[PDB]
């Protein structure tokens, strides 16, 4: 179809160009819409035929920009959906015991994919539902950067609740001041600090609750800039440190596989350009995304409940194929 | 205040029907039937979803309406069983279009009792009893007829006289169903450059002009205002847009066949759109 | 009588025993215009401290002992009276009102306590002129060998460390570190150098212009972004405002943070200081002693909007820019002086050899 | 508000060039493997322009036979371009005489030569520009774009720095000229007996 | 309906939010002696509950089991009404007052949620007495099942950890534990044993009079004194009241402190504990879902003067009593279950298999 190809081609532009939509849960729901048009508005036969073309639009996607996995995870959960359904509708995992053992379906499909969409919806507030089980009363939680998850996840525990929170400025987009007015909207006692002082502050903290944007197969983490430093300051006074992450943040990639993991933007954020002649030798570096590894996080809370880091490797085999982290 | 939309009671089997979650129990979800006056229901675990689900509240998200089939009626105790295996998008989306008329229905008859000033509950039930579910009766289809009788109602008022309620209660019902089922509102816009740069200019463009407006039909009149000196807008102010789009189409394709008759310049700005 | 700095803001709970002064407050509203209750020199300073206008702790320290220079020149004694311990009686309300536009540091903290034990040994048969003559000599002849030899010994020391091809990461303002690497490129060696900056000072640029000046190639990067850049780093250069008697480093902010990810990371660590910032003062952590900024400073102009506009139309938020933090012990492998190359563990040690 | 465009002059009418535009047109050399003319356009589809006209004189044939193959030109590409050429080109005023014979811009278009590397997003100056003619009744044609810079960057060459003098109130140009080898610059007193409120010099 | 028992005390700013009840005021007070809530199953064990005659987490689920067996007996159905639904409405103000009387700990969680769902599985067209006979068996299967057959299978894997001449360090008054060493001893496994106890509850004394009675030699000293002792001891063994699924382990306040010490000792550290008394929610510390006992209990008599006399007298003053705490996985090295010997990582794996 010609309107599909229009959206197509609009979502490839929107995500190689800048931002769009504003919240990843948007995004997703964007992607799971457009690949529901994709399975319904084109022709095919074979299940084999399907998951090309599925393929071969989340090959473009993820080449539009790498650095969002969001896309990638919803082509990949998509293929998993295909897999099943064929396999259950044709006939009835990478375990020992596989290794010691050896018509109507679009609809079938569209039906899953509307549960996800259904599932989706609700990962906020099923996140947020269990906030008052993990504070108590005159408690010191810490955050970094801007994350919805954790705002909404803060809002609903201070209802009941009475603490003390403490904001870090991710510089250089300092978005944590939307933190600094948000729960100071809500009357939660907030103060800002510089990211440059966590480990000064960080002996007087009880817990960090942080967001995050993508979690890998061993159970690492791709956070704001800075994060890797707060982890590491966290795992020093041993405090424990919370990871509030959808289910849809899951990518099944390994920290080390690739490069260009750190997302780099222009410098002028970092180095405005009125400097003059300093710019003309001096090399500037503005990665917006850091690495944290798996050993640093305490817990990772979901809209299924609480893991451990160690578990991570389940769920991410409970959602996608081994053979489909190439895509 | 409020009542069930329909005289029957008790929905039958294999009948897709509204809910409202309300709470979630260890047998189930609770519900209220929004369209039986907010009757309980249960929807049991083991029929949310085809998949292997283990969490109700996946997808329960107390306070969003759901579309729910019934699998067991029991008038005895009181015990509804529902479901959400069962319903296919399209039962869905028909029973959507039935909740949204019966919406639409049950506002007018609220409208019509608040005019009335009828505190009574009872007397509520009785207007209900009388003046919509007599149509609901007749046409023996529950939900779509009295949506089409009071389109009827609104078209001919023969209709709403017919009911045995009263006079002024007959009259506070008509100007309700004038005010709610009658929101005819359309302005059709286009633009289009015609100019001929040739010998008889003004007068090839005028005689063109004349004729693509001569194509507007009565209760559609074309008018052609001048915007710009190239550039003319076409407005047709007239209801069934589905209808409204093909007459502007086969306007322009006139007034192009006209402009380019004379050897002329005819640009289409823009396609028919609303206002 | 001196007026006191009133708070502007409200501080954090953590924060209540210490002080916030707005930029905009100045005590000279409330002051004669012909300095009569302080000396004029005393006034000068105290503005050009509570405007920001001097940063380094040398040279807060430089500017505070000419400072003294001019009020000892200035002097003169009253009758019935001798200078040992009138002078110092005179001289405590002009280090109240300094205190007061901004709080002092470990260097003039020591530069006030020598002046004290100089002033307080000159023997009371010496003449008025001839005592202000040995004071003035002995300020000087303090600054030159406790500013400006330490700091070429410790750059002759420090040049040993550095060898040819490494990387060399340094954080914020400071003249010795900057010193260090001047002289280092000078003498032959060939090097990068990494500068982490923070903000809202962002006094990075300073040494960064110099590093330009001098063509050492550098690169230029905010303070989170380090765990970054650590990977390729192999020696870490930091400069100490202070030293502490349990081996803790006083210093900017960012310090500790850097040398707990540096550690993290396997890099050693390196500090370079003279021994007239060694303070006998201990703290534990940055919460008992510290100086809270201007809290307007936090705010920034991010898109066409200042996030933190009205911070103090929000009853419940609250702003914190701390300027100073503590290093343990643990987190650093040098302390570079006079001295020598000295282990962070020996701090008291020379406490005791300087007196 | 009718839909945006933009004129984009693929000829630098100045011999600043040779030899290298004596083989080959200035728009077309490869920056970083691309070609700025391939910059220009991607900067205007970025911006949300949706009609780009290019105008090119010198080497036409080898400007049309590259841009036929580039992704602007194909089908799927939002922004439309038309491609125009004459051999009676000799400055851009002769191209602003051509737009103005043939009357394709409607309102508002966007000038812009063919070898500018940019990634600004004028919506804003846009809006302000539109609101200013609003309010002024068709007083304002014009609305240059400025990006501040220290006079001691590389990319301030002697041949293209220029100093301005302008209201800080409404930012309504007053003076404008070149400083190439000029050790002093001169201001009218016109300037002040106007606007006495104030006057910037940048 | 049920009242609510009142606080006692003022409590710590941290634990607010938690409740504090004293042992002196009992809820049954306000309450009928012909009990009309419903039948007195209720007040016979949340009085238990309440004046702490029942204190082992297995002690507790077999006396709620056999009240909650006696409950179903005597319960019998309503005209015009589902049993599969009733019964649990009904059996929620059960557990609301018992909660009233003493906060429920993981092993009566998973044995409510279990009874729940057993309920929930009874058909709509079985009759009554069929149905509260299958209830029963139901109970008695899970109850064999889940502790005598998991105690003898945790008894058999740790038989073979317990090496000749050794000591192992034991904490508190837990039945696992006494039963595993009573039949370690009993297959001529020679060895010491080593009991460490902390005020105010003293239970570790209990195990004691179980090692005398099975002729073990023992060794008996406090908490703070663990230090002194673990050079010579060669395995800590401790009993645990839940496992979450983070793989910490939630258990007796001085738990805690015994495995970081023999980490700074390095000597391994045993968990022991049956799958059913796994539970699925995680906590990174003590302070989120606790239970603070009486505070009375924390007042000694040493000499002739108690120095905790008239506490209430001073305003400042604040008492707390815990008695639950987490123990971080990283500091557990075994988890011994009827399905083998793992490391505390795979607890979630477990909750994955039994649930299905």
């Amino acid at each position: 179809g010609s309107e599909l190809s229009e959206r197509i081609e609009s979502f490839v532009e929107t995500l190689k160009r800048g931002g769009g939509p504003r919240s990843s849960e948007e995004m997703a729901r964007e992607t799971l819409g457009l690949l529901r048009q994709i399975i319904t508005d084109h022709r095919w036969s074979n299940a084999g035929e399907l998951m090309e073309l599925i393929r071969r639009e989340g090959r473009r996607m993820t080449a539009a920009q790498p650095s969002e996995t969001t896309v990638g995870n919803m082509v990949r959960r998509v293929l998993k959906i295909i897999r099943e359904e064929y396999g259950r509708l044709h006939g009835r995992q990478e375990s020992l015991h596989k290794l010691l053992t050896s018509a109507q379906l679009q609809s079938n499909i569209i039906e899953a994919i509307n549960e996800l969409l259904v599932e989706l919806e609700g990962t906020m507030e099923n996140i947020a539902a269990q906030a008052l089980e993990h504070i108590h009363s005159n408690e010191v939680i810490m955050t970094i950067g801007f994350s919805r998850t954790v705002e909404a996840f803060l809002k609903e525990a201070a209802r009941k609740r009475k603490f003390h929170v403490i904001v870090a400025e991710c510089a250089p987009f300092c978005q944590g001041h939307e933190m600094a007015v948000n729960l100071s909207k809500a009357g939660i006692e907030t103060t800002v600090m510089t990211d440059a002082a966590i480990f000064a502050v960080m002996s007087r903290v009880n817990k960090v609750i942080i967001g995050t944007k993508t979690i890998l197969a061993n159970g690492a983490l791709r956070a704001v800039t800075g994060t890797h430093t707060l982890a590491l300051a966290a795992k020093h006074h041993s405090t424990p440190l919370i990871v509030c992450a959808p289910m849809f943040k899951l990518s099944p990639q390994f920290p080390n596989e690739e490069d260009s993991f750190h997302k780099f933007v222009a410098p002028e954020e970092v180095l405005p350009f009125t400097e003059g002649d300093i710019l003309e030798k001096v090399s500037v570096h503005c990665p917006v995304f850091d690495y944290v590894p798996p050993e640093l996080i305490t817990l990772f809370i979901s809209n299924i409940g609480g893991n451990a880091p160690s578990y991570i490797y389940r769920l991410m085999s409970e959602l996608y194929h081994p053979d489909d982290h190439v895509l | 205040l409020s009542c069930r939309f329909y005289q029957h009671k008790f929905p039958e089997v294999e009948d897709v029907v509204m809910v409202n979650v309300r709470s979630i129990a260890e047998m189930g979800a609770y519900v209220s039937l929004l369209e039986y006056n907010n009757i309980e229901g249960m929807i049991l675990l083991s029929e949310l979803s085809r998949r292997r689900i283990r969490s109700i509240n996946k997808l329960i998200r107390i306070g969003r309406n759901e579309c729910v089939v019934v699998i067991r009626v029991d008038k005895e105790k009181g015990y509804i069983d529902l479901s959400k295996r069962r319903v296919s998008p399209e039962e869905a989306i028909k029973c959507e279009d039935k909740f949204t008329k019966s919406k639409t229905v049950y506002s007018i008859l609220r409208h019509v009792a608040e005019v009335l000033e009828y505190t009574k509950d009872e007397q509520l039930e009785s207007l209900f009893q009388r003046t919509a579910w007599v149509f609901d009766d007749k046409y023996k289809r529950p939900g779509y007829g009295a949506y089409d009788a009071f389109k009827h109602a609104v078209s001919d008022p023969s209709i709403l006289d017919s009911l045995d309620l009263n006079e002024d209660e007959r009259e506070v019902l008509i100007n309700n169903i004038n005010r709610r089922l009658t929101p005819q509102a359309v302005k059709i816009r286009a633009d289009i450059e015609v100019a001929c740069y040739g010998y008889e200019g003004i007068d090839a463009v005028k005689e063109a002009l004349r004729a693509g407006l001569n194509c507007s039909t009565e209760n559609m009149p074309i008018k052609i205002n001048l915007i710009a000196p190239p550039r003319y807008v076409m407005t047709t102010t007239t209801l069934e847009r589905t209808e409204g789009l093909s007459v502007l189409s086969q306007a322009m394709a006139v007034i192009k066949e006209k402009i380019e008759e004379k050897r002329g310049v005819f640009n289409v700005q823009m396609e028919p759109k609303v206002v | 009588q001196v007026p006191t700095r009133k708070d502007y803001g409200s501080k954090v709970s953590l924060f209540s025993h210490l002080p916030q002064y707005s930029r905009q407050n100045s005590l000279t509203q409330f002051m004669s215009i012909p300095s009569s209750v302080i000396h004029p020199a005393m006034v000068r300073l105290g503005l050009q401290y509570s405007q920001g206008l001097v940063s380094g702790s040398n040279a807060r320290c430089i500017a505070l002992l000419r400072a003294l220079q001019q009020v000892i020149q200035d002097y003169t004694t009253p009758p019935n009276e001798e200078l040992s311990r009138d002078l110092v009686n005179k001289l405590k309300p002009y280090m109240s009102f300094l205190t007061q536009c901004r709080p002092l540091s470990a260097s003039m903290h020591n530069a006030i306590k020598f002046l004290n034990k100089e002033i307080t040994s000159v023997g009371s048969s010496k003449r008025e002129e001839e005592a202000k003559s040995e004071l003035r000599a002995a300020i000087d002849r303090y600054v030159q060998e406790k500013i400006v030899l330490a700091a070429q010994a410790i750059s002759r020391f420090a040049y040993q460390k550095i060898s040819n091809g490494d990387v060399i990461l340094v954080y914020g303002c400071s003249s010795l570190v900057s010193r260090i690497l001047q002289e280092a490129w000078t003498e032959g060696r060939r090097f990068r150098v990494v500068v982490v900056d923070s903000r809202p000072w962002l006094e990075g640029r300073h040494t960064l212009r110099s590093l330009v000046h001098a063509g050492v190639p550098a690169s230029y990067l905010l303070i989170p972004a380090a765990s970054y850049v650590l990977p390729e780093v192999s020696k870490v250069l930091l400069g100490a405002h202070a030293l502490l008697a349990n081996g803790s480093v006083m210093s900017r902010v960012g310090t500790a943070q850097l040398a707990l990810v540096a550690r993290a990371h396997n890099v050693p660590v390196l500090v370079c200081c003279e021994t007239y910032k060694f303070c006998e003062r201990v703290q534990t952590d940055a919460f008992v002693s510290n100086e809270l900024d201007d809290p307007d400073d936090l705010q920034c102009k991010r898109g066409e909007h200042v996030a933190l506009a009205n911070w103090q139309n929000h009853a419940s938020l609250r702003l914190l820019n701390l300027v100073y933090d503590v290093t343990p012990p643990e987190l650093v492998d040098l302390v570079i002086t006079e001295l020598g190359m000295i282990p962070c563990s020996s701090v008291p040690v020379v406490l005791r050899v300087k007196s | 508000p009718p839909p945006l465009q933009a004129v984009l002059v693929a000829d630098s009418f100045d011999r600043r060039f040779f030899p290298i535009s004596k083989d080959q047109p200035r728009v077309l050399l490869p920056l970083a493997n691309v070609a700025l003319i391939d910059y220009t356009l991607e900067f205007l589809t970025a911006t949300g322009v949706q009609e780009t006209f290019v105008f090119c004189c010198w080497k036409a044939a080898q400007i049309k036979e590259h841009l036929l193959k580039s992704k602007w030109c194909r089908p799927t590409s939002l922004n439309v371009v038309r491609i125009i050429t004459s051999e009676l080109y000799r400055s851009l005023g002769d191209v602003l005489r051509d737009v103005d014979a043939k009357a394709l811009v409607r309102s508002d278009f966007l000038l812009v030569y063919g070898d500018v590397i940019s990634n600004i997003n004028i919506t804003r100056a846009l809006e302000e520009h539109r609101l200013r003619r609003k309010l002024e009744k068709n007083v304002s044609v014009m609305t240059m774009i400025f990006k501040e810079s220290s006079p001691s960057h590389p990319t301030r060459c002697h041949e293209d720095n220029v100093v301005v003098a302008v209201d800080s109130t409404t930012n309504r140009v007053l003076h404008f000229q070149k400083t190439q080898g000029l050790r002093r610059f001169a201001f009218p007193l016109s300037l002040f007996q106007g606007s006495s409120d104030g006057v910037e010099v940048r």
